[PDB]
RNA sequence: AUUA
């Protein structure tokens, strides 16, 4: 039995850009975890098909760090929509445990194709 | 400083290790011999190789 | 009457299958091995007692035991499919123990079962919990593991302080026997791992799922995503083993010419330092998912941490 | 593993 995060975790909400300042208002699913000595964002999911940049906020709001992100990934999703589209990032820098973990939850928890 | 000179203008950067030296520079040669079996298999008549 | 001499050739499939029961009927198999556990109540790597297994040892021409047996287990039906579909995925790469699904009746009802094919008796986990909790007192399995490998033979603990460092030097020649077979396991765990990836598959490897020839099995926990963005987690699997690396010396063969334990030694010239590409290489051969950044020279690290790390 |  070695499982990959029994307790999931919650959450995803606030913006994206592709140049430094290009996050304007909210253009990202940035999702998951706030952990528990203070948010910490591990996941970003994206209706749009190509960006290379974001900003979180949290906290003190003054605080809000322009993240560099990675190239995406691409599927479809088994939504009652229908036909939906994003496109899949991550923040860089995040370990392999990381990524099962927001793989898994978003695989085991919601449907996608 | 023929020898020493030699082998450090083969060097890439002119920076070579310290075990080597007296490997390939050195003049004489000292062997420590515990006992007539190990003798017969190092140093074993005249002239040897090493 | 049948039942034992009906599943016994269900169980034996289309190859040879030259088989004898492990002292059992129909019913399971009871034994002592040790584990790795994290399911979110208990967790650690200590030596649980397994339960539910029935293991075939094979023969051969003349008739006389081998080290090849036919464990099969039976469990509910999801897993099943769940299994099945995992290893459709799966089933073509090389480093993936042969498995077979078929379905049995025991009483009115029929129950599934999962057949693995030709594993060894021991995993990799039982050889490092060996010989990372060893006991003079009771080490059973640390000789019958090196007996059965031609390390040694049976007579060698008739000495005493066989096993001691200081007295009797020979057990680290002993030791340095098995490092052909921890290398093979890490290449076939390598190619484990790209199989993974390019099936789109996302799970985490531990001890107790390879054998001692490199075979994989137990897609139990693994789940699926789309093809390409598979991700294996393999930290507590590298970081239990890796105490053994050096006991048994598992990269003798790296010093040969062509990585051949038959071909002389690599002649490099005398004035050559550097070394810096064939570290990077060894790392990508051998600990390619590793997900840390590796310096080989400890003057570029970040903290003391990082220095820990690479040295 | 003791979830089969
Ligand atoms: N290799 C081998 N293992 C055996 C044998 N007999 C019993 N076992 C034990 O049976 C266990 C098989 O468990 P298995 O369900 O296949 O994998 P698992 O590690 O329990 N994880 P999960 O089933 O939740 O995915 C192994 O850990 C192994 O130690 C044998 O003859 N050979
Ligand atoms: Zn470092």
């Amino acid at each position: 039995n070695n499982e990959l995060s029994p307790v999931a975790l919650r959450q995803m909400s606030c913006a994206a850009g592709t140049t430094q300042t290009a996050c304007t208002d909210d253009n990202a699913l940035a999702y998951y975890n706030t952990t528990k000595g203070g948010r910490f964002v591990l996941a970003l999911l994206s209706d749009l098909q190509d960006l290379k940049w974001a900003r979180f906020p949290k906290s003190d709001g003054t605080g809000t760090i322009y993240t560099e992100l990675e190239p995406p990934c691409r599927f479809v999703t088994d939504t009652p929509k229908g036909p939906k589209v994003k496109y899949l990032y991550f923040i860089k820098g995040l370990n392999n445990l990381n990524r099962g973990m927001v793989l898994g939850s978003l695989a085991a928890t919601v449907r996608l194709q | 400083n023929d020898a020493l000179n030699n082998i450090i203008n083969n060097a890439r950067d002119g920076c070579v290790p310290l075990n080597i030296i007296p490997l390939t520079t050195a003049a004489k040669l000292m062997v420590v011999i515990p006992d007539y079996n190990t003798y017969k298999n190092t140093c074993d008549g005249t002239t040897f190789t090493y | 009457s049948a039942d034992a001499q009906s599943f016994l050739n269900r169980v034996c499939g289309v190859s040879a299958a030259r088989l004898t029961p492990c002292g059992t009927g129909t019913s399971t198999d009871v034994v002592y091995r040790a584990f790795d556990i994290y399911n979110d109540k208990v967790a650690g790597f200590a030596k649980f007692l397994k339960t539910n297994c029935c293991r075939f040892q094979e023969k051969d021409e003349d008739d006389n035991l081998i080290d090849s047996y036919f464990v099969v287990k039976r469990h509910t039906f999801s897993n099943y499919q769940h299994e099945e579909t995992i290893y459709n995925l799966l089933k073509d790469c090389p480093a993936v123990a042969k498995h077979d699904f078929f379905k049995f009746r025991i009483d009115g009802d029929m129950v599934p079962h999962i057949s693995r094919q030709r594993l060894t008796k021991y995993t990799m986990a039982d050889l490092v919990y060996a010989l990372r909790h060893f006991d003079e007192g009771n080490c059973d399995t640390l000789k019958e593991i090196l007996v059965t490998y031609n390390c040694c033979d049976d007579d060698y603990f008739n000495k005493k302080d066989w096993y001691d460092f200081v007295e009797n030097p020979d057990i680290l020649r002993v030791y340095a026997n098995l490092g052909e077979r921890v290398r093979q396991a890490l290449l076939k765990t390598v190619q484990f791992c790209d199989a993974m990836r390019n099936a789109g598959i996302v799970g985490v490897l531990t001890l107790d799922n390879q054998d001692l020839n490199g075979n994989w099995y137990d897609f139990g926990d693994f789940i699926q995503t789309t093809p390409g963005s598979g991700v294996p987690v393999v930290d507590s699997y590298y970081s239990l083993l890796m105490p053994i690396l050096t006991l048994t010396r598992a990269l003798t063969a790296e010093s040969h010419v062509d990585t051949d334990l038959t071909k002389p030694y690599i002649k490099w010239d005398l004035l050559k330092y550097d070394f810096t590409e064939e570290r990077l290489k060894l790392f990508d051969r051998y600990f390619k998912y590793w997900d840390q950044t590796y310096h080989p020279n400890c003057v570029n690290c970040l903290d003391d941490r990082c220095i820990l790390h690479c040295a």
